RNA sequence: CUCAAAGAUUAAGCCAUGUGGUAAUUCUAAUCCAAGGAAAGCAGGCGCGCAAAUUACCCAAUCCUAAUUCAGGGAGGUAGUGAGGAGGGCAAGUCUGGUGCCAGCAGCCGCGGUAAU
């Protein structure tokens, strides 16, 4: 007959006001006409509550609404077989988990709120599965039979008698700094006393990690970069069978990023077991052996795959599409402008735009220098390269905010400037700050695509900067900076704390805006693609971090892009069908071959 | 071509009239393509229609699964036989004719694709690039 | 990272049956065989690696290869061998002619021979 | 309590997992693919159906395999899982309230159309 089908309805509180709209909810659902159970109250913590039984999937309370509380979905019963465990009553409740294997790396990839996070915890003992139900007061032989027929089976056995206890790199990298002070006292003592390995291990962990200069600076003191790496110091230094990453890359810089993917593989020869969660594909693909996607609507569910080979996950992941699930988890399929595909015209506008001289900027400790370059109006320059290489330092040079020790740029340019590390400092709501800067801007049907409707900032509106949260204050900031009318408008580091999805929606709002008002943009990054899809020139810095540095006149797209990556020594083929990059090893006769061409990555151009 | 068809594809020689039975090289249970019309084919007194390499077709399967036959349906052609040229000189042909059942959005109905298979259809399908052994 | 096999002339790869006894492939179980992918023994810039051994020495120096020289890890054994590698006649006694390889306890360092055959 | 049969009947149907190069094998001088190439035993799953259990422990026993030992062995052994009737033939007288050839009983014989053995 028909399929089969269910409902599931999840509402969130902070939406939900009973005073304004009255209990609207049981009053309008025509079960509780009839005199059913669909919708009850909960006279305690007063809020509504929808029974997934006698709910008739009508969606006729969601409507009435006043704001948009309440999500009812139809579902084939995909969620029901795989359940796992629940946060509480019509709130997120994860499906399926990841397979850990011994000797290997596997991967996990998906977007914010599917329970990556969740599932490390699971895994490493710290919170108990409910399996949906009431498990609680430690039911750890209940979860073994939920996950009968898996591989994960054992795992749990392992788990619970406690023969290992795997050791969690923590995943929140905005709450520890809070957390920790000294590690206790300075970086160096927390890799002092964690060192169960080899004294060798503690001067080669800090070698390749870049660690030398920041081991006699504080936790609380570091910066986001340098925070990240210090945990993954301890993740080596640690005795153990289990490691688990969860989200290694944040905050780091490509060079970097790329070291700690290294690094964490050598766990794997050791035979020892690893685990870990990316949000970058790069550094996704070199770690793992096997990979793992997770998918499903954020903060609703997140379902677990399962395990794949490393080529075949990342390309089904692009896909935007699974088939076993047979969900199109992603609405639109990301694709990168060939530069065939962009606009031609003749750019120069007033003939070039401001050109800047030779800079210098030495705070004593680190000493950048600039060589001089020109920028033309209508253009975009991606800025690339390791953090303390004075990235952002330039910008801010250029921005006024900063005064050059040599070299000047008075411009007669208005400037629109957007900061790298965003914390919050100002009084007042999200609404009325972004108004302040703009109104109009937010009446833009640009503006309800990319920000409004995604995250659902009126529900934000009333919120406080402090009481927000990372990903979403990115995307609205980014968004304030193109807020305001500037001859030139300055971004730096866009990509930071958001998923797959979020810089996405970033990377066609820089380069739509830029080229439809013929202003210029000079945009700061780590992630390759988003690079590659804004610009039109590059400037590449170079030198050591924490030292000094160099920066570049800027270059067409072909030729920045062969100088970075000739640094990296990583090539990025092309991968036919993906058209994705596709990363060759190090001594190769292909890899070899390529680097007598000198082409380090591919797209829909004429090339060998 | 049309739908689905992501790509525009370069005129090859014809091979194929109306008529002409190819080899179905999926694994759908169709043992042969009979060709009775081609997509985006224009109009000439007289001349019938006829496919190539890359080309959507409108077939029906003669030998074949009994639930397969009697019916029309979308292929695509994917080895040739008739020679055809590329634009870097080359004149060159496929031992047999054969193309594979598909949706009007080009979706391949099986799962595999035996024997080789021309590049200008593997650049044109990717549904068929995915399911490809030798492309060309 | 396939090996070229001496023989086959051709400067492309091939499968071949390979038999206890040969050249890139280690046979698992008496009398396996095996059809193996191999590269042909003719060279080509397909090729990652050559491998070359020197035959005649050229006019100048090689540092890592002309300037260093590597001991022969293990000496005679079966007592002809030692017979031959000193040119000794049936009536010189081996014994004293065997090696003898020093390697230490920390404040006890020894002294270990073979053990002669035949 | 001791003794323990056990997925054969359905589908001998299908199976997750337990000096140098190279994508990668115990590499070697219907699945993974750096597109080149390389790969019906225990438990346990799916399916199937009317129909059959655990991803456990162990060499102690019984013996087996390799050479003068005591190595190996899911052969094997321990555990886990895993017991209606009261009309007649039939033996009960069946008694009291509800039902009316509706609901239901009934292996057959037959019950049931307010007073139902
Ligand atoms: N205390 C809680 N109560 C209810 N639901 C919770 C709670 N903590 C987490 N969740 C739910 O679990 C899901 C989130 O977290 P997890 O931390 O599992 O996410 P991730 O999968 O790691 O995602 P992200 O990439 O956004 O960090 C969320 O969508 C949320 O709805
Ligand atoms: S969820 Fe909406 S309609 Fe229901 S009580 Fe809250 S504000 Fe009123
Ligand atoms: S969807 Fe319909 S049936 Fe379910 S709770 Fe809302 S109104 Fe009641």
């Amino acid at each position: 007959m028909s399929d089969k089908n269910s409902r599931i309805a999840i509402v969130s509180a902070d939406k939900c006001k009973p005073k304004k709209c009255r209990q609207e909810c049981k009053r309008s659902c025509p079960v509780v006409k009839t005199g059913k159970l669909c919708i009850e109250v909960t006279p305690t913590s007063k809020i509504a509550f929808i029974s997934e039984i006698l709910c008739i999937g009508c969606g006729i309370c969601v409507k009435k609404c006043p704001f948009d509380a309440i999500q009812i979905i139809n579902l084939p019963t995909n969620l029901e077989a795989h359940v796992t465990h629940r946060y509480s009553a019509n709130s997120f409740k994860l499906h399926r988990l990841p397979t850990p294997r011994p000797g290997q790396v596997l991967g996990l990839v998906g977007t914010n709120g599917i329970g990556k996070s969740t599932a490390l915890k699971i895994l490493a003992g710290k919170q108990k599965p409910n399996l949906g139900r009431f498990d609680d007061p430690p039911e750890w032989q209940e979860i073994i039979k939920y996950f009968r027929g898996s591989e994960l089976q054992n795992y749990f056995t392992k788990m619970l008698e406690d023969d290992i206890k795997a050791i969690i790199k923590p995943q929140y990298v905005d709450n520890i700094p809070r957390a920790i002070k000294g590690p206790v006292q300075k970086v160096g003592e927390l890799l002092k006393l964690r060192m169960e390995k080899s004294p060798e291990d503690v001067k080669r962990y800090i070698k390749i990690l870049q660690l030398e200069n920041v081991l006699k600076r504080d936790i609380e003191k570091l910066s986001g970069g340098e925070l990240q790496r210090f945990a993954i110091g301890m993740s080596c230094v640690q005795e153990a069978d289990v490691y688990m990453f969860d989200e290694p890359s944040s905050y780091l810089d490509v060079k970097q990023r790329l070291n700690a993917a290294q690094i964490i593989r050598s766990l794997l020869a050791p035979t020892k077991y690893v685990i870990c969660v990316e949000h970058d594909l790069s550094v996704l693909d070199y770690l793992s052996d096997f990979v793992c996607i997770i998918y499903g609507v954020p903060s609703v569910y997140g379902v677990v795959t399962l395990p794949a080979s490393v080529r075949e996950g990342i390309n089904i992941f692009l896909d935007g599409h699974i088939p076993a699930e047979n969900l199109r988890f992603r609405t639109e399929a990301l694709q990168f402008r060939i530069a065939d595909a962009t606009e031609d015209l003749q750019n120069d506008s007033a003939s070039r735009a401001f050109s800047y001289p030779s800079l210098k900027k030495t705070q004593g400790d680190f000493v950048l220098n600039v060589e001089e370059g020109e920028f033309s109006d209508s253009e975009i320059l991606v800025m690339m390269g390791e953090n303390g290489t004075g990235k952002t330092t330039l910008i801010k040079l250029l921005a006024g905010a900063l005064k050059p020790d040599e070299g000047q740029d008075i411009p007669k340019l208005n400037v629109s400037m957007k900061p790298q590390k965003i914390a919050p400092k100002f009084p007042g709501t999200v609404r009325q700050l972004f108004f302040k800067k703009i109104r109009g801007q937010f009446l833009n049907p640009q503006f309800q695509t990319d920000v409004v409707k995604p995250l659902r900032i009126d529900d934000i509106i009333d919120q406080e900067v402090q009481h927000l949260s990372g990903g979403e204050l990115q995307r609205v900031a980014i968004v304030l900076a193109l807020g305001i009318p500037a001859d030139i408008y300055l971004i730096d580091e866009p990509s930071a704390y958001l998923d797959s999805e979020q810089r996405i929606i970033c990377s066609k709002v820089i380069r739509r805006f830029i080229l439809h008002n013929k202003k210029t943009a000079f945009i700061v990054e780590h992630d390759f693609i988003m690079a590659t899809y804004l610009a039109d020139k590059v400037i590449v810095f170079e030198g050591i971090p924490s030292k000094n540095a160099h920066a570049r006149a800027p270059e067409s797209l072909l030729t920045g892009c062969n100088r970075f990556l000739k640094n990296l020594n990583v090539t990025f083929r092309r991968d036919p069908n993906s058209f994705r990059p596709r990363i060759n090893k190090l001594d190769s006769q292909m890899d070899k071959e390529q680097k007598s061409s000198g082409n380090y990555f591919f797209l829909d151009n004429t090339g060998i | 071509s049309g739908n689905g068809a992501q790509g525009t594809k370069f005129r090859i020689s014809l091979g194929l009239p109306v008529g002409a039975i190819m080899n179905c090289a999926d694994n759908s249970g169709a043992r042969n393509l009979y060709i009775i019309a081609v997509k985006g084919s224009g109009s000439r007194l007289n001349r019938l229609p006829a496919a190539s390499l890359g080309d959507m077709v409108m077939a029906t399967v003669k030998k074949g699964k009994p639930e397969l036959r009697k019916k029309v349906m979308p292929a695509i052609v994917v080895r040739q036989a008739k020679s055809w040229r590329r634009r870097d000189g080359v004149f060159l042909y496929f031992e047999d004719n054969a193309g594979v059942i598909a949706n009007p959005k080009g979706e391949m109905k099986g799962s595999a694709i035996t024997g080789p298979v021309g590049k200008e259809c593997a650049d044109l399908w990717p549904r068929v690039a995915s399911n490809s052994g030798v492309v060309v | 990272g396939f090996p070229m096999k001496q023989g086959v002339l051709l400067p492309t790869r091939i499968k071949l049956l390979l038999t206890k006894n040969v050249s890139c492939y280690r046979p698992r179980r008496d009398g396996e065989r095996k059809r193996k992918s191999v590269r042909g023994a003719i060279v080509g810039p397909d090729l990652a690696v050559l491998a070359l051994v020197i035959v005649k020495k050229g006019e100048q120096e090689l540092e890592g290869l002309t300037d260093t020289t590597v001991p022969k890890r293990l000496g005679p054994k079966r007592a002809n061998n030692i017979r031959k590698f000193f040119g000794l006649s049936k009536e010189d006694d081996v014994r004293d002619f065997v090696i003898r390889r020093e390697v230490t306890k920390g404040e006890k360092t020894y002294t270990k021979a073979p053990k002669i055959q035949r």
